[PDB]
């Protein structure tokens, strides 16, 4: 048997326990969201911790992020989402970059996973 | 002729029922239909006892139709008017619809279908505490389904050792631990300690991963003074969510323990126990999906649903009816499911189903497609019977669902492409690998008792 | 010492040669398993998925030790005639069970096991529970003897109405009528199961106009008289406000529905009944739903059991007369269940295993649905003077009105118990001596026109 | 669109938004002040960091500061108030320095804002 490594192993919710993944791989999901009609959108921030209080159920800190444009609506190809992601690694190199997706019949988020680590 | 109005034209405030009838030989169809409605109501075709305005306190049968294929059975339609039940009470409903109509002697069996809830009553009802959106909004996780696992042995072990296991397998990568129906407080584990080990393992797990965990605590008690008490205490703590047996504890107490978690920010789980002795013959009892309407009615935010491949009875057709029943907004009429009635349910939020009883990873692509990512798996000895360990286990669980996840993405099939997406994965997963040789040929395939 | 994969149950949970225990648990389940697997396997299979077992084998259980909190089966009888039923018996361990928690037992016992794919039909029959897991329940508020005591009331069974079909009234014409019933002679007077609070009457003005109603009708004639309530309620905030005005306005006896509402409210609703001196009126709805089937469900003595452990102090029990030899059996056993202290084993009469109460009380029987006086002698000579006789239509169908109704059966009644304390056989004579009762009382004549005589 | 920088970009309440303020801008405010017949102070302080309690509604901490001298009563020249600073920039290099003002007649403060920064 092994032995699961309980030092300095962070997880990062979906699709962190697959091996990485490749840019083919990024462009693939980007038209998944595109062909359900869903609204893109970009998020960063430069830590990740989570922070509770004494006797609050359901009270946590650190589930904010800041948004870095306006979420593209009326939008109908890709590449476009792939540029904007390069303006924002080149602008603030230290930070976490996340993507997400946003269905206005039910009022919810559909998707969200990390592109670009520090 | 009296209590059979073969016209009348049902009004948007009444509430209907469909029966299915065995009657005895010789007794007539149209017969019996006007019988079951008087004795579901008043006791009489006559007016010998009137005349102290009656008529709008009666309830009456306005169609009948043939079983295809059975030579002796019918289905039943009636309606009752609004006046007759109390606001904000399922007891009632329950005590006057069905409470004398199953003791008829002219008859041989009865079953109870479908009913039909008009907005003018729903209105009155609190419903589930929080729902769908709130709880993935007060979670923080999106884009799949969410996984579980129950402790065993059932009842044997102590608190300390309750507390070593919670945390090995919620440090693997799993989201949510549960305690068996039947722990509530016992010679060799009694619960303000099981609670406190509990607690400390939450806390140490979550601080390692950097995601958020929880675990169903149990409410169950034999007072409703201690039922009450129980759950304080886990406020105190911090803990997110509780649990509760609604069918062998009662109707009374599921609403009281509702009301408190909606004004005090809890999650309520909730378990279907004794059920199978209502619901598992084709011809006596009450369908299961009455019930799934009456618990979203009275409140919850989990509900057993059930699996179709695991080691407990279940069809698919009839399974995917319901599941729309409980987790949709507006349902339309579709008898190929098991639909008799056009519901509507004007704004009220909904529930997750959860599937659990005997499953591995070769079980995965079917699940995935059955239910969307919009549901709980749970596995109980898919993780505690690991050649390895409970951490082992817990990570090969997660990487397959990973895979179809991501196979489901790209756009390939799931029916005819599933064994493929688990070996490829296997070849880079040294867990993974492990658990595919213990369990290769273990299914369960019998005859349906209870097939439509 | 741990080997990952699958096995057998009759491995581990079939013990052929066991000697039971006086802590111990013991069951009985009718079955009829599917084609292709042996009898033992399946009893072992049932046993397993009830106390301590899974379906692959688990480290976490060297240690704890099993041996100790396992379940077992340890006979298998075939049942004669049928082709594919067996009789099986489990026995569960004390440790097992919370003290003082119906709830507990049930969802063990009878939780996840009626429905394996691996069975067709189940159905539990006799139950036996040991004299260290009653003592730690409360039982009945009072018993029998105490409230005999309490009315003052010995020698003969009690007599009661229920308010037929007369909804949509309002609340005076209610109290009129229920007056009018107790001034005729009768003792207690019912509700309506489905009467709990209706736009065409609410209940707290109901609870005035009755209370008003039993003074007025109590001080003409010098007996004690009362009324069941109804305090079934959607939640526990509303039980407890009905039966705390129940309390304040005086009123000796209240009533609650066990099986629609749960076995915790009945409880606390017991426990508060006891510290508050009240008396307590048990009506079992859509029992039938269960109990009627031959090869699926739950037998009702043992819900009797069941009621009896977690408090009552009346319940319904049906008649005894419209039906046949070798029946009636069962109806006459699981009554002396309810009232006796100490009942042996008789397979003839249903009766499983031999039960010891250890000095708790009993309770009362009740017995309604379509009766008239000339069943009277009847019901006396089976049951005995320990039950409560309910009319429905016999009382408020009289030609004359509802308060001669009553003085029919009153003096209908007192002749059936003066014939019997006189030697004469009730059984034989029986329709013979109402028709001498008849000729001077007025009021029995006129009744005993609309309804005939047996045969 | 351009996109607010959230990283290291603390401010100072009143006149911290418009361009940095020269010695003209300065010697401006002084007078306005003057003209109102109000008394000038000055107050210093080696860090600006906020604190909260638990459950204690309109409290705050790192509100007071440490005053230098005494209010400058009876004062009817800017030039005085000039002098002064540069003494408290010579003696204290390492902290923040506020300048105030006060009315006797509502009991109030009037205005302030920072002149030097470490
Ligand atoms: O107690 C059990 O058996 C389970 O924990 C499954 O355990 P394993 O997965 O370890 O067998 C679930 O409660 C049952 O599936 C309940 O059935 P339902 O969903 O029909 O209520
Ligand atoms: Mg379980």
């Amino acid at each position: 048997m092994q032995v699961w490594n309980p030092i300095d192993n962070p997880k990062f919710e979906t699709l962190s326990y697959l091996p990485p993944l490749t840019d083919n791989q990024i462009a693939r999901e980007i038209d998944y969201m595109l062909r359900n009609k869903w609204i893109p959108c970009l998020e960063f921030d430069p830590s990740g911790t989570i922070t509770t209080l004494p006797g609050q159920p359901g009270y946590y800190g650190g589930r904010y992020w800041t948004m870095w444009k306006l979420p593209m609506f009326g939008c109908n190809n890709a590449g476009y989402v792939l540029r904007e992601i390069e303006h924002c690694k080149n602008a603030y190199p230290g930070c976490f970059i996340r993507v997400l997706g946003f269905d206005n019949i039910r009022q919810v988020q559909c998707c969200a996973f990390i592109v670009h680590k520090p | 002729l009296t209590y059979y109005t073969p016209d009348y034209e049902t009004k948007d405030t009444d509430i209907l029922a469909a029966f299915r009838m065995t009657p005895q030989p010789g007794v007539p169809p149209e017969e019996a239909g006007a019988a079951v409605a008087a004795e579901s109501s008043t006791g009489t075709w006559t007016t010998v006892w009137t005349d102290g305005s009656l008529d709008r306190y009666k309830g009456r049968c306005y169609d009948i139709e043939p079983v295809a294929g059975e030579e002796n059975q019918y289905i039943a339609y009636v309606a009752y008017p609004l006046d007759l039940f109390e606001e904000g009470s399922v007891t009632n409903m329950f005590t006057s619809i069905v409470g004398n109509v199953f003791g008829f002697k002219a008859l041989r069996a009865l079953r109870l279908e479908d009913l039909r809830i008009p907005p003018a009553y729903s209105k009155t009802f609190q419903g589930p505490p929080h729902g769908i959106q709130v709880e993935r909004d007060k979670l923080n996780k999106y884009g799949r389904p969410l996984l579980g696992c129950t402790i065993k042995p059932k009842l044997g072990l102590s608190a300390k050792n309750y507390g070593r296991a919670v945390y090995e397998c919620l440090r693997g990568g799993l989201d949510f631990t549960k305690d068996d129906e039947n722990v509530n407080s016992q010679p060799f584990m009694r619960w303000r300690d099981r609670f406190l080990f509990v607690a400390e393992a939450i806390f140490k797990s979550q601080a390692e991963t950097g995601e958020i965990k929880g675990h169903y605590l149990n409410a169950t008690a034999g007072t409703c003074e201690e039922m009450m008490k129980r759950a304080q205490f886990a406020r105190e703590l911090g803990m997110p969510i509780v649990m509760h047996d609604y069918l062998t504890g009662g109707f009374t107490a599921n609403t009281t323990l509702a009301h408190y978690c909606r004004d005090n920010g809890l999650l309520l789980h909730i378990h279907r126990a004794m059920h199978a002795v209502i619901d598992r013959q084709r011809n006596h009892g009450i369908h299961f999906r009455v019930l799934a309407k009456a618990l979203r009615m009275s409140g919850g935010d989990h509900i057993h649903s059930g699996t179709v491949v695991g080691k407990l009875e279940g069809e698919r057709e009839v399974t995917l009816g319901f599941v729309d029943l409980l987790r949709d907004d507006y349902i339309e009429k579709d008898r190929s499911r098991g639909i008799y009635f056009t519901q509507d349910w004007v704004s009220m939020p909904g529930v997750l189903p959860v599937a659990s009883g005997g499953i591995h990873v070769w079980h995965m692509p079917a699940l995935t497609e059955i239910f969307g990512d919009d549901s709980v798996l749970q596995f109980g000895g898919g993780t505690l019977g690991h050649p390895w360990g409970n951490a082992p286990g817990a990570v090969a669980n997660r990487v397959a669902l990973e895979a179809c996840v991501q196979a489901r993405n790209e756009g390939r099939d799931l029916a005819r492409e599933g064994n493929d997406i688990i070996r490829e994965a296997s070849k880079w997963s040294p867990e993974l690998a492990a658990a595919c040789e213990v369990w290769k040929e273990i299914k369960f395939v019998f005859e349906t008792i209870d097939t439509l």
